RNA sequence: GAGAGUUUGAUCCUGGCUCAGGAUGAACGCUAGCGAUAGGCUUAACACAUGCAAGUCGAGGGGCAGCAUAUGGCGACCGGCGCACGGGUGCGUAACGCGUAUGCAACUUGCCUUACAGAGGGGGAUAACCCGCGGACUAAAACCGCAUACACUUGUAUUAUUGCAUGAUAUUACAAGGAAAUAUAGCUGUAAGAUAGGCAUGCGUCCCAUUAGCUUGUUGGUGAGGUAACGGCUCACAAGGCGACGAUGGGUAGGGGAACUGAGAGGUUUAUCCCCCACACUGGUACUGAGACACGGACCAGACUCCUCGGGAGGCAGCAGUGAGGAAUAUUGGUCAAUGGGCGAGAGCCUGAACCAGCCAAGUCGCGUGAAGGAAGACAGUCAAGGAUUGUAAACUUCUUUUAUACGGGAAUAACGGGCGAACGAGUAUUGCAUUGAAUGUACCGUAAGAAACAGCAUCGGCUAACUCUGCCAGCAGCCAUACGGAGGAUGCGAGCGUUAUCCGGAUUUAUUGGGUUUAAAGGGUGCGUAGGUUGUUCGGUAAGUCAGCGGUGAACCUGAGCGCUCAACGUUCAGCCUGCCGUUGAAACUGC
């Protein structure tokens, strides 16, 4: 019965440290304002965001949702 | 009425009520008996009738008729009650239940021995 | 459950030996206990309606409840109500086998048929409901072919005279050609008081 | 997943057995997604009914049959490759000639005599 | 598709009531043989002790305590999958919750199937082990980078087709970003399928107006955030929205198919069975996961309870005991042999699901308690003779069913291990496998032997006289004796028979089908008038009502025909019902516009 406890907690110290770095990474992107910086940091955080997609933190149509709404900010500066 | 006073209000349908709605649909209760006393039947009808108080396990008091010849029923004895009224009697609209729990059957019976809890004589 | 009491009871109740023939019906003809042969009290038709009924179910050893599944199988069938009733209680496996006269009486038939004499289409079968078909051979035993009631209850019987039945004492055995016509059975019950009693 | 399985549905004593095309995790006698034949085992032939088109159908898609399921398909002859033929056509297997070896296998009937002479 | 009685001195009406009939998860009284097949806490989402109910993989990893000299295997640990199903309950809920019919160009979907591609390199931890609660070491198909995916996601552009507005689909891309597992069967990405969910809609869905106004994220918009997904879902202008076609509030209830009942219309209930929903001591919050109201998970706060002085545990609406409550409902049983489920390459392991057995007048069906002869014994009743009575006693056959013995199926068919056409799937041939189970069935001993009660008997109503006598009886007429009690007889039924409770029909006693209002209950004191209901005649349109055609949709039970249970209940197959809803084509007499 510990078995299932102590992998649930394993498992949500995990999760919420990598949900957590992207949360911040999307964070501190969304106040950029140089274009070629936010250009140059853009593929760096959709990798991540992908990532987590993959490893199954978030949902795929979740990193989809936050690529679009980062691309077309970093489209209209 | 007309076709569309009908649609505007409807008919109305009245439920019934039970004959003996003390016992709550159940077919026979438990109760105690508070006093067990003799009473007198209606104007054309003269006798001596053996009827009891009796005080269910739902609180409810009821005058149950003690059918049969002599019984043994006292203060304090529980005893099964059923339904059904007596006519001349007003007011007692239940059975005693001979030959179960405190009540015992009717002695010297031979015929109709079931309806009044009698054993097979031998 | 069987009747199993007095005969001659309901033989004399009745007027008609329903139960073959008997010594007993002559000089005795009233209906038993002490208040017998004393007039006739007026009887209602419901009295004669349930007398016909009992007089049915006493001459075929059928109960009740068996008697009213008769009566839906009769009104659920294509024909006369009555006619189907007679029919099927005399389709009866017991029946069948007192009218091929391998027994005296419905009831000696009732208890061979109970105490596994008698085959059905080469099989034992020993329900006395049973409902037999035309096209069907009912015969006796072949364990059982030499029994002394049997022999002494077809010693007699080289008539076989029935139109509905065949009877083939070779083989011991005996077929059902058809569902024989009410004006043919030979029962004084009127079907038709029954009919009017169980429908009303 | 997808499942080819018998329900059963006779008395006490006497089980007869429906096949049909339900979700795994569906009661045994409750919801199905279809109904493919019936199965019933107390006559020694041991009758079968099924409809082969669906049956094929279901596990072309496939639907996972059980052990019994499974080999009441391969009696019916189901359970072929003539389809995946890529390589070959019109490859008759004809193995329902076989397949019908009829077992008209009787019991010889015995007598006792009845020797009651008295 | 049929009943009866009852207001009077008598009659015809009106009107209620009481009895007849059918049914039950019933209970109670008397009595009780069997077999088969159903059912079994209806009262509180009451309380307790013990045990079981969900595990499996050594073809994932480090290992090795129980054995052969790590190899058989395997306690524990890491890891994968499952425990969200099966099973239980009906609290809550009047709601897109449920039924029926659709939509998603606003969606998600582990395991399973198919197709196209790919499985290249590397790193760090920490369980167990070891040394003491703390420290040290280490492996993986545990975890995490880098490389490659242009089948995927995101952004932009081009071309083409197209829909129902937001738009959808398909070639062309350039750009960025995203994977994998190995062991003796597998892994990763994408697409399609199948399955399972989610959301939103038209219609239907209980009483109270002695409940008439309700609403401020509330109605719409702009934008942003968030979600699998659209959306006041959330957050930063306008004043709208819902309401006598019943808003709001209060009360009550899980909803359907079944089932029962009635000629039908309809009515009653959802016990067992199936589908959907809700819940798991009471609330709150999430985490894990393909999936969560998390039914044998966690945290917190409550209350209750238990065991211990530092504290620690439990939740009985999983299966069996017990207690209490009650009129009332069973074993702390056997087995995984069959079906289903989880895991495993398979063999296999587990399974209080399930299949069985036990208990219970026990609902239904079937059978027995003997068969054929035998004169008017004895004893009981009535009047010398009826009746019980061919009844008994005698004598002769049978053994269904009990008893004892023996043979004894079917429910079990694939397995696993050998082959054979060949490149993996199948197709054949074998071993072993039955809880029930001395149960079906079969056969032989010798035996009428082991097996009938209950309610009526004045009329309705089928059944009669004697002895007793307020005691009583009672559905009614009523009776203190063709009615009370006993005796003898007779009449119903029959392993049952009566009583009580509940529901339905006759009952047209809510009357659309199908009732009434001078005097039996019932016309407002009379008008005007709002909503609503109804609308002279004729011509022409329309097609809402109406009519017709075509198509889709709608387990079990219930209806003709079979088949199997020795018959029957029952089980099963097939023909006949779909007689509602939805979509799409026509018609124009009538109603509507
Ligand atoms: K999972
Ligand atoms: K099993
Ligand atoms: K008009
Ligand atoms: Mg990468
Ligand atoms: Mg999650
Ligand atoms: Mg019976
Ligand atoms: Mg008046
Ligand atoms: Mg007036």
């Amino acid at each position: 019965s510990e078995k299932r406890i102590r992998q649930t907690n394993a498992r949500r110290l995990h999760n919420r440290y990598y949900a957590r770095t992207a949360r911040n990474a999307v964070k501190a992107f969304r106040a950029l304002t140089d274009r070629t910086e936010a250009e140059k940091k853009y593929p760096v955080l959709a990798s991540m965001l992908d990532r987590l997609a993959g490893k199954n933190i978030i949902h795929k149509n979740k990193a989809a949702n936050l690529k679009s709404k980062l691309a077309r900010r970093i489209n209209t500066l | 009425p007309t076709i569309q006073q009908l649609v505007r209000k409807g008919r109305e349908s009245f439920a019934d009520k039970s004959k003996s709605p003390a016992l709550n649909s159940c077919p026979q209760r438990r109760g105690v008996c508070v006093r067990v006393y003799t009473t007198t039947p209606k104007k054309p009808n003269s006798a001596m009738r053996k009827v009891a108080r009796v005080r269910l396990t739902n609180s409810k008091e009821v005058n149950a008729y003690i059918p049969g010849e002599g019984h043994n029923l006292q203060e304090h004895s529980i005893v099964l009650v059923r339904g059904g009224r007596v006519k001349d009697l007003p007011g007692v609209r239940y059975h005693i239940v001979r030959g179960t729990l405190d009540t015992a059957g009717v002695n010297g019976r031979t015929q109709r021995r079931s309806k009044y809890g009698a054993k097979r004589p031998k | 459950a069987r009747y199993t009491g007095p005969k001659s009871k309901i033989a004399r109740k009745f007027g008609d030996p329903i139960f073959g023939a008997d010594k007993v019906l002559s000089k005795k003809n009233y209906p038993p206990g002490q208040h017998g042969n004393n007039r006739r009290r007026k009887t209602s038709e419901y009295g004669l309606q349930l007398r016909e009924k009992q007089k049915a179910k006493y001459t075929y050893g059928v109960l009740e409840k068996q008697f009213r599944h008769l009566f839906h199988r009769a009104q659920r069938a294509k024909g006369v109500t009555g006619e189907l009733l007679i029919q099927f209680l005399e389709a009866r496996l017991d029946n069948v086998v007192f009218r091929l006269g391998i027994a005296p009486t419905r009831s000696a038939a009732r208890q061979l048929v109970s105490h596994r004499h008698i085959t059905v289409d080469g099989s034992v079968v020993n329900i006395p409901s049973y409902s037999v078909k035309p096209g069907q051979v009912i015969g006796v035993r072949e364990r059982s072919k030499s029994l002394e009631v049997i022999a002494d209850a077809l010693t007699g019987f080289n008539h076989s005279k029935y139109p509905w039945m065949e009877w083939d004492q070779s083989s011991l055995s005996g077929k059902l050609l058809h569902m024989p016509d009410r004006t043919d059975i030979p029962e004084n019950i009127k079907e038709q008081l029954i009919v009017e009693l169980y429908s009303k | 997943a997808t499942k080819i399985r018998l329900q059963r549905h006779g008395r006490k004593g006497y089980a007869f057995y429906k096949i049909v095309v339900a979700d795994s995790r569906a009661p045994r006698d409750g919801k199905f997604i279809e109904r493919i034949g019936s199965y019933n085992p107390n006559t020694n032939p041991a009758t079968i009914d099924l409809n082969f088109e669906r049956a094929l159908y279901w596990i072309g898609v496939g639907a996972q049959p059980t052990d019994t399921a499974r080999n009441i398909l391969s009696r019916e002859g189901v359970l072929m490759m003539k389809h995946l033929l890529g390589g070959v056509k019109k490859g008759a297997f004809d193995q329902a000639a076989a397949e019908n070896k009829f077992e008209a296998w009787l019991k010889g009937k015995k007598d006792a005599l009845n020797n009651m002479k008295a």
